[PDB]
RNA sequence: GGUGGUGCAUGGUUGUCGUCAGCUCGUGUCGUGAGAUGUUGGGUUAAGUCCCGCAACGAGCGCAACCCUUAAGCUUAGUUG
RNA sequence: GGAAAACUUGAGUGCAGAAGAGGAAAGUGGAAUUCCAUGUGUAGCGGUGAAAUGCGCAGAGAUAUGGAGGAACACCAGUGGCGAAGGCGACUUUCUGGUCUGUAACUGACGCUGAUGUGCGAAAGCGUGGGGAUCAAACAGGAUUAGAUACCCUGGUAGUCCACGCCGUAAACGAUGAGUGCUAAGUGUUAGGGGGUUUCCGCCCCUUAGUGCUGCAGCUAACGCAUUAAGCACUCCGCCUGGGGAGUACGACCGCAAGGUUGAAACUCAAAGGAAUUGACGGGGACCCGCACAAGCGGUGGAGCAUGUGGUUUAAUUCGAAGC
């Protein structure tokens, strides 16, 4: 959604891989590829945050 | 012993004919079975064709044909399994001047004669102005990793 | 008399892993014991070859040249060289 | 033990508030796979570790103001909170449960275990109506691979999702039954009360209930536990005492079935087992070394010999070798 001008397009594919970083949308999509199970779930959710 | 990578370079010698490390070093790739008296006199014959076919002296046209073998992309072969591993080099000047001139005494002996007496002067200004013989190590590597060029 | 048999009765005895550089002991200490520390962390290297820091110190075997010799020297006798 | 009283910690009935994914009911909207249609166009689109089946000439998908469906609703998302447990997640509202703190007003222990009994009871299975949109047993297709339809892939059936009946089973495990006293700490964090400065809502600190992380004495066989005990004491229930055979025959109970619960012996073996130790190999990771590989230069195998092996052959073509 955000507009990259008055540059090059290096920047602007530095902005849109970028606008791609700062956002849960790829990571989303990357989220939403098959099923985690929720006995299983929560294994991401201690093994990622539970040690942080 | 390669494993532990880099090996220190092997040095030349400028011979006191023409004051040039290439020169000498153009007398040691021709040096087949290393035959020092036997090979050099005789390619002292062989670049009597050369500059018959090249009025300017051998100090400047042996720059100027391995001028067109020097390239500016060639290929190392990395692990990445199911690929080409086409991956552009851009040459050290070491290498760089080593693969220019180690083609050249491998092509000699595949034309109409077979006398190094004047193998060596067939060879040599047939290779010079970037067109077949030697250019095969610059211009195939220019026409090799560049029509799949998704293989760096 | 055996080469007649039997490496597997065996003395040996060699080649191999293998340039492989690894391999052992006494005193501490710790463990209910089975057992662990001395050879290691940092930086420096051709191989238990270093120094700092290390619960370690002492004792080792192989360990490099030591033996033969390259070459670079001096000294001796000039000898048939 | 009975007889006459009280106190309130313990429990209940009070009061001031915090939080939410706690169960049953009504709304708001997003995004997506599937479809049918516009525009659009025509060679491929999908799927592949490797390609292909397929879907493509109807326009397949595509593409947007905009057309729909199935089903849920990333963000706030957490060693967060609530629930006895199975569990609980976009929310707005309905009805509530229940947690907790604080003041502690009151009744004067009104408690715990908990056989019976009653519930929940995860998933799958027995079936109904929305279900076949996606997913997907069973089935299918393509090849790989030395081997297929296996690891790869989709299409796709019930089953899925939910509501309508259950069955009564899980590593339902914190592998720790439930209620009460006492013994080193630090460390965050969830809710309520306590403040000192203040802060422009933030620093430090008391306490409660907890959520967590490290860590004495004690403990065990050791692991590991140590205020969210497996330490030091008390009360109750339940269970256990070698392994198979064995959750097994039978019988009893239940079930709509699936089947489940309940629950032995004959006979055989004297070993099973829990911890912690040293090697072993690794299709587990890591670290160095080698004309091991690459960088370059020839040879043998290319073809005539002769050299002795292995085959023949003899009464001899002696006898022993035999991957580095």
């Amino acid at each position: 959604t955000v507009v990259r001008k008055n540059e090059s397009l290096e920047d602007a594919l530095r902005r849109f891989k970028r606008s791609v970083s700062k956002s849960g949308t790829i990571q989303e999509v990357r989220k939403r590829e098959f099923y985690e199970k929720p006995s299983v779930k929560r294994k991401k959710k201690s093994e990622a945050a539970r040690k942080r | 012993m390669p494993r532990k990578g880099s090996v220190p370079k092997r040095d030349v010698l400028p011979d006191p004919i023409h004051n040039s490390k290439l020169v000498t070093k153009l007398i040691n790739k021709i040096m087949l079975d290393g035959k020092r008296g036997t090979a050099q006199r005789i390619l002292y014959s062989a670049f009597d064709l050369v500059e018959q076919r090249s009025g300017r002296d051998a100090l400047e046209v042996f720059e100027e044909a391995i001028n067109n073998i020097m390239p500016v992309l060639e290929v190392k072969a990395r692990r990445v399994g199911g690929s080409n591993y086409q991956v552009p080099v851009e040459v050290r000047p070491e290498r760089r001047t080593t693969l220019g001139l180690r083609w050249l005494v491998n092509y000699a002996r595949l034309r109409g004669e077979k006398t190094m007496e004047d193998r060596l002067a067939n060879e040599i200004l047939d290779a010079a102005n970037n067109t077949g013989g030697a250019v095969k190590k610059r211009e195939d590597t220019h026409k090799m990793a560049e029509a799949n060029k998704a293989f760096a």
